[PDB]
């Protein structure tokens, strides 16, 4: 990895810097590892696989290396390190693709494709130069068994999950209390509802819990807590819990009353929130826990008097709504977030070339499936393809 | 010559030694890794007693 | 460009790098980089603005080189140098805010001020040295026919519409079946209602189908999409089609059915995603099929079936939705996005020297009429002034 | 503050860069920079502070110098260099932890700590190379008085705060006339709610108008604006401004009439747009006005015309929205945002070791009360304490 890391920097840096009339002054260290990456590759045969409809290619090194006399780039001295770049970057190219449509069980850190094992060898190791990147810099840190970060905006970390409980229900759905849910890629957004409006329960409040457990720890995360739920609150019809009907939701949205925010490791409290809406920090949770109270108004206008009967039916459906949205965090292990590309790449090359499901990761690449099941061996495995993908982004 | 390298064309004045420029352009490990040796082989100061 | 983002690159480095105490090993290569600039340039008569209120400025370059020798970089060092990069960041800025400024329906992509004309002469191809930012990495791997990408973080990929259509209607307006989407942005929230709720329909399901062809053809996309838009899901007195009356809306939600989202290429089905919600990888593609359908509830509840009569009027209105939200893709054009400032700088530079509309973009570089009519030489000028306003973020 | 993102920055390039195998060429320069460090600290004592819980810790520096032996360099040098390094992280981020948790009311931006205030010394100069973060880039502008820049994806310059006024109400609060708006973050929601639907207005228009207060001046601020406000168009159960009753809202949607977005600047008008929605650019303003209308439909179709009587009472009132989300934007004053992890990690270091309260900042850390209250003294010690995040975060 780290070699095919500095193949890709390398690659990078000469298709940046070598450019017509620039001082060799500017380049001279980048060309000596230029230069040196030739010397090792040269002689050496590879083959990138045929896993699925991806090619067998095989690729041979005999190239000249870059000159070293001229004071300023030429034109000459441009197209011979072009070409040169242009072979070197297909083979990366190549490499990382084979190695992003593999995974293992039992290694799945340790490189699938037979070029990548190649290049673990001993003898490619001089090539290894400037490991500067977040994605290398978190490989080598796993390496040697040293904590991680990898900084997320709006980090993927809830399956997809759309939801509800009933604690009250009756056949006909008439008279219900109970939390509808819906957990997106960075968005809890949840609402208990109760039908009577808390006319019976005791001190006319009902309270409402929410336990989301994040399969990973977060740490440093930026979290807007805001005090409704938009999801939850116009009129729906929803399936019962086994599908054999239909009930009706008319919600009526009243202010969620003592809002508890708790953020947990382990089960201990780590961050405690009451009241608290706008921007909050959890700086190291796995576990929220979301409770707030439906409290029936004590004093209400006419209008509101008539919404909330004393007894059935019950037409205005009392709804009390919290949102919950991580803008940015930092976990120990790879995620999908919204601004990097990793996954995207990762299931585009596993998509265009038919590679059939192994046996780590879900059919598809599908992020709610991988996610709730994420396995030691599968975060092995998505943290080679995702360090992969990043090196292969440097160039293509 | 034992390498078959075109004979140094070395300036008067240049800012590197030739075993500077030799060391850059030697592909062999053991002769560039003497030179380099070489190239940084200095006294240490220390201050004893 | 390459010339005008190597001027601008040398001065940032400059900047961070010659400061006082630093050791000259630090700064060595850099100080002959930007002696190589100062030689160049030496001179060299140069003339920005004139154009709207961007005033005439005058430069003229008769600077020395820096030859002192030291260790460490002292004050009178940094001074020196401090008063060659103010003058020359001066200077870049003056002329990226002049090419910034001007537009040409013929060669776009070309040189538009006086001054970045010059600049690509031969005589100033010493100046450049690395290009390694997105934007001019991008300038040259076009300039040398090779596919190059853009990365956005929400594409402004969908002009503004907020639409309607209604597939079955009458004067009344009171037994309607249609669609009504807002497609902004990154975001497209799509509502397909029937007043009936397929009473009548066959089946009992109502089909409806919504088209986005986007105007770039884009990779590598995360979206995100939810079954339920909550732009559609509340009461609503719309206008009519052609403005002469108001008709009523008044949703209640039902999931939608059978939902399919294809992502097309060339009209071929590159993409297919059947009643996945979360996270899905589009990995290439110009066009968004969503095909969702409004199933009648077999089973209802007396609150449900109350809801739905056999025959008019029509109370509340069966509402199946869908949200499509792209976090990140990669485009080969440049695009507005939500977190690169290009255009904001390009419209602000424009708007503050009152720059008269021209014959290539809207007035005020609207961002939905320019998107809308996305041309080739939109697209030229665009990705000229976009690289420009990169060039002139580096020092401004 | 130089010297110590210096010490984190060396460091930074030392862990990527020293690494098994590579060229001595490219790490030559590092080395010498690395040693020249090590030169600097050795024979001087610190200490790291025990405010709070953080604990006193004791630093002494006797290293010997980085080899320059190698061709290229083997495992050994890299232990040895791992060694050193881990030493000089470890003080490093006890600095910068030292830092964060301090803050002052007469000089903020000058260091608080001892460490940081020793290392400010001239002897310290050498040490100080590149500074190319954006952050340390800022602070070395605003030391030379120049125009600062920080750029920011959706930053948090409204202070939370969900409230209503009612421009016309009654103690039965059934014909109200006011306005509800959430300012949360980057976003606005803003909705003008008529219960007679201007029944009675002069010309059947009802005028509403919002204006935020920015507590900082923005620039080149990308501004997604659109029609409708979807917090506010649910039914909704609401307290009265003095909490004795609770009244009824039950809003139906109207399209937003001659909407006007002014962005201001020393009341100035600088941005003005009418009826325009998608993305907008503000190029340099401190206030939002935004000015829409609740105009009565001319025309309505039976069940429109039957939504809105001629008197009360009135069951489903007019209500008409606007949301304005600022996507990107550049302002002089550090922020937090939905991106960076600056906030964050302040927060999370002051609640791990307990920080008392102090002078400056609200007694969490809490970004509603410090952005309501942005002074000058709270501005200088959070420029601070964030670029001692950012430089932590180079290494933690
Ligand atoms: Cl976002
Ligand atoms: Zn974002
Ligand atoms: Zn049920
Ligand atoms: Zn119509
Ligand atoms: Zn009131």
């Amino acid at each position: 990895m780290d070699v095919l890391y500095s193949l890709s920097k390398t690659l990078k840096d000469a298709r940046d810097k070598i450019v017509e009339g620039t001082l060799y002054s500017n380049v001279s260290d980048l060309i000596q590892q230029f230069n040196q990456m030739i010397i090792t590759m040269n002689g050496n045969e590879f083959q990138t696989g045929g896993i699925g409809n991806l090619p067998i290619r095989n690729w041979n090194f005999d190239f000249g290396l870059l000159g070293t006399t001229l004071l300023n780039l030429d034109a000459n001295y441009v197209e011979t390190a072009r070409n040169t770049i242009d072979y070197f970057v297909d083979f990366v190219d190549n490499v990382c693709m084979d190695e992003m449509v593999r995974e293992s069980q039992r290694n799945g850190i340790a490189p699938q494709s037979d070029s990548l094992r190649k290049l673990s060898g001993i003898k490619f190791k001089r090539i290894n130069f400037d490991n500067s990147s977040e994605y290398i810099e978190n490989w080598n840190l796993q390496n040697r068994r040293q904590r991680t970060g990898f900084t997320f905006h709006k980090p993927n970390i809830f399956p997809y999950s759309a939801s509800f409980t009933l604690n009250r229900s009756q056949p006909a759905h008439d008279n219900l209390m109970g939390t509808m849910w819906l957990n997106a890629g960075s968005e809890i957004q949840v609402a208990g509802f109760d039908y009577s409006c808390a006319i019976n329960a005791p001190a006319n409040i009902q309270q409402f819990e929410h336990i989301v457990q994040l399969r990973r720890v977060l740490t440093t995360a930026t979290i807007t807590l805001l005090p409704d739920a938009e999801r939850f609150s116009f009129p729906r019809v929803i399936n019962s819990a086994d599908g054999a009907t239909t009930w009706y939701f008319n919600p009526v949205i009243l202010r969620p009353n003592n809002v508890e925010v708790e953020f947990l490791l382990n089960g201990q409290i780590i961050n405690t929130y009451q009241a608290r809406f706008g921007t909050i920090i959890a700086r190291n949770f796995d576990t929220i826990r979301l409770s707030f109270q439906l409290m029936r108004p004590p004093n209400m206008t006419p209008a509101v008097a008539a919404l909330f009967p004393n007894a059935q039916p019950f037409e205005h459906h009392a709804t009390v709504g919290l949102t919950l949205r991580i803008e940015s965090a930092v976990c120990e292990s790879v995620l999908a977030d919204a601004s990097k590309t990793m996954l995207a790449n990762v299931t585009s090359v596993r998509q265009e070339y038919a590679i059939p499901v192994g046996p780590v990761f879900p059919p598809g690449m599908n992020w709610t499936d991988l996610i709730t099941n994420y396995s030691p061996s599968r975060e092995d495995n998505l943290q080679r393809v995702f360090t992969v993908a990043s090196i292969r982004s440097m160039l293509v | 010559p034992a390498f078959g390298m075109q004979r140094m064309h070395y300036r008067n004045g240049d800012p590197q030694t030739p075993f500077q420029i030799a060391e850059q352009q030697i592909q062999n490990f053991q002769v560039a890794n003497w030179l380099h040796f070489v190239n940084n082989n200095q006294f240490r100061q220390v201050v004893i007693d």
